[PDB]
RNA sequence: CUGGUGACUAUAGCAAGGAGGUCACACCUGUUCCCAUGCCGAACACAGAAGUUAAGCUCCUUAGCGACGAUGGUAGUCCAACUUACGUUCCGCUAGAGUAGAACGUUCCAG
RNA sequence: CUGGGGCGGUCGCCUCCUAAAAGGUAACGGAGGCGCUCAAAGGUUCCCUCAGAAUGGUUGGAAAUCAUUCAUAGAGUGUAA
RNA sequence: AUAUGUUAAGUGGAAAAGGAUGUGGCGUACA
RNA sequence: UUAUUGGAGGUAGAGCACUGUUUGGACGAGCGAAUUCAGACAAACUCCGAAUGCCAAUUAAUU
């Protein structure tokens, strides 16, 4: 249940979504990785759902990270109300990827063991990805 | 269901009146500011509220004073 | 004396910048032609429609 | 058996870098000491395996119009998502 | 362990941003030391310095008014009478006015 | 290769080590004489035989931290064609990198 | 006034964001404040310089007071920004 | 109409995550 | 309207030097966010910073 401690502002605007991503491209901290390649939010569920399949595959083989962390909060308006009358309530935490962003780097493990353990967690999430090695 | 926003104040026309290289009169207003975000010059003084006019009749000059900081001028045409 | 320009497509639905640099060139409907020498102020105008005249 | 080259005269526009690319090959730029600033043009895989030898930081020796300069490999631009070289900074010594 | 000069002239920027010499009023600038004192007529407007005098007893006061009247008729020579006092950074007491004092009564408008 | 006083975006700074003087700057031993401290003649100003380069201050060296940084690429973008994300033509970042750089210097006093 | 009308909320002035590097610009869009105060908290002249203080102390649940160095202003500026 | 190539589905003439030695192009002893 | 020479103004992008938020390690002042080595985020964060547009110069040519 990834959550920031505190905020400022709890109803922001929402990010833009069109371009392609900022930074963290590459690897850096694990031996493998898993690159996006498509647009899309990512909710701290879908990013509890697809870590806990990946941990159980490996069996606390080795290290897993997360390079993702859902900063931005998204409102929603209740049941069966009309336009207007104020801003809704925050609902959710959410996260921008874009194509070429990095998701999650394992190490301690092989090349085959690490391949199937984040194409059962690449199927938690909603946009596509790829297998990534660290670039020579 | 209500909201506790939509309060606002009127706007104030800051910024630059007069261009550079342009020619004024000894009481034309150059520069209205919050505090000096751009300081006098030659033959420039700066109002009660950091109003920034002229006291001659000239070409006006942006130019820097400093790292960092700007000024605005006032010289005689010759 | 020295470039021809005329105009080839219409003015209809073009930004009203636009349709104020074809006035100066001299152009006052399509097909319409005007001699001009070659200036640097006067290639600055048809840089800007170079996409309805057609100077030769 | 030294590297081949090719020397690119004036400034290309975006669409000849782009096609530059398409073909196969990648721009690059050596700015080391002893020499001046040439573009130059190498093969994509001809480098990509003259460098495993030399390695990282081994002695290139590229040719730039029939003088051959020893220079390395300073840095370099990648495409991860296309897997494509974009340009190679060459330094010499 | 610190610098008595060095502070001082930070006091004396102070004191010269709105006080000026120009042409017809050049600045009158007076250094001090542990011994001997100085003086000095500067045109910054331009940039061209006019008169120079120094001393080079009684704590160097009567050596203070010695350059008063010596500066004083260098400028009456040249028959320039308005100027501008620039203390220096100096607290205007003791031998600075003796200065001034020396030059003022001799024939000087200030 | 000095002192005084100005002009300019630290390329003028910060460090680290070294050299130098009683002609000048300072340190320096005093509180009767004008004036001064909310403990300190500490500072301010004073009355001024000696005592000394240990620091303040200087001209000399070194690119360590700061500062100045093109060329070539990339992102973005005005205009125009396709179509919704892709072509073409002008402009042109940030960051990083080869790099400059241990100031330049008017008037002025006496050497 | 009002995403029909009621009910609820709102009505003048000040600051910021939305506002697309001049100025201007909407919504029952996102955040606060005002209906004063000061006879010195005003004018003028001369002086001065702050938080935090890797340690020492008449040793009081490390921060009242005093002492020496790090200190690019991280302090203050009657009252919102 | 001319020149060189691709697609066999009526694709062309409506849509996704996913699933397939369907078929082209350019690069790195097997029964 | 265009070419040229000037200026004012912090958007797109980018960045982590300020205010926040925040991943993985290293060092014992009680050691994951007022120390250090890496990697990210922001309409109300900015050491930096366009393309355009805007205000001017009884400057030049076409109207």
């Amino acid at each position: 249940m990834l959550l920031p401690k505190r905020v400022k502002y709890r109803r922001q605007h929402r990010p833009k979504t069109t371009g392609r991503s900022k930074g963290g491209n590459y690897v850096t901290f694990g031996e493998f990785g898993l690159q996006a390649t498509t647009t899309s939010w990512i909710t701290s569920r879908q990013i509890e759902s697809a870590r806990i399949a990946m941990t159980r595959y490996m069996k606390r083989g080795g290290k897993v990270w997360i390079k993702i962390f859902p900063h931005t909060p998204y409102t929603k308006k209740p049941l069966e109300v009309r336009m207007g009358a104020g801003k809704g309530a925050v609902e959710g935490w959410i996260a921008v990827v874009k194509p070429g962003r990095i998701l999650f780097e394992v190490a301690g493990v092989s090349e085959e063991v690490a391949r199937e353990a984040l194409r059962l967690a690449s199927h938690k999430l909603p946009v596509k990805t790829k297998f990534v090695k660290r670039e020579e | 269901s209500s909201t506790k926003n939509g309060r606002d104040s009127e706007s104030k026309r800051l910024g630059a009146k007069r261009a550079d290289g342009q020619f004024v009169t000894g009481g034309s207003i150059l520069y209205r500011q919050r505090g000096t975000k751009i300081y006098p010059g030659e033959n420039v003084g700066r109002g009660g509220d950091d109003t920034l006019f002229a006291k001659i009749d000239g070409v006006v000059k942006f130019e820097r004073k400093g790292r960092d900081k700007k000024q605005v001028s006032v010289y005689a045409v010759a | 004396a020295k470039l021809q320009i005329t105009l080839t497509r219409s003015v209809i639905g073009r930004p009203e910048t636009q349709r104020k640099t074809v006035e100066a060139l001299g152009l006052k409907k399509t097909n319409s032609s005007v001699v001009v020498e070659d200036n640097p102020a006067i290639r600055g105008q048809i840089n800007k429609v170079k996409h309805l005249v057609t100077v030769e | 058996a030294s590297l081949k080259s090719i020397i690119r005269q004036g400034k290309q526009t975006r669409s000849d870098l782009k096609q530059l690319r398409k073909s196969g090959k990648v721009p690059a730029v050596v700015y080391g000491y002893g020499t001046k600033n040439v573009s130059v043009k190498v093969d994509e895989v001809e480098f990509i395996k003259v460098i495993r030898e030399v390695g990282r930081n081994g002695v290139i020796e590229l040719g730039v119009g029939s003088k051959t300069i020893k220079v390395m490999v300073a840095d370099y631009q990648f495409d991860p998502l296309k897997n494509q070289i974009t340009h190679i900074d060459f330094l010499a010594i | 362990k610190i610098d008595k000069n060095k502070v001082r002239l930070k006091r004396h920027a102070r004191v010269r941003t709105n006080l000026s010499g120009t042409a017809e009023k050049p600045r009158l600038n007076v250094y001090r030391s542990n011994k001997h004192i100085y003086a000095q007529i500067i045109d910054d407007n331009k940039g061209v310095t006019l008169a120079q005098a120094s001393s080079k007893t009684a704590t160097k006061v009567e050596l203070a008014t010695k350059v008063g009247e010596a500066i004083a008729k260098k400028a009456a020579d040249k028959g320039i009478k308005e100027i501008v006092f620039d203390r220096g950074g100096y607290l205007y007491h003791g031998r600075v006015k003796a200065l001034a004092e020396a030059a003022r009564e001799s024939g000087l408008e200030f």
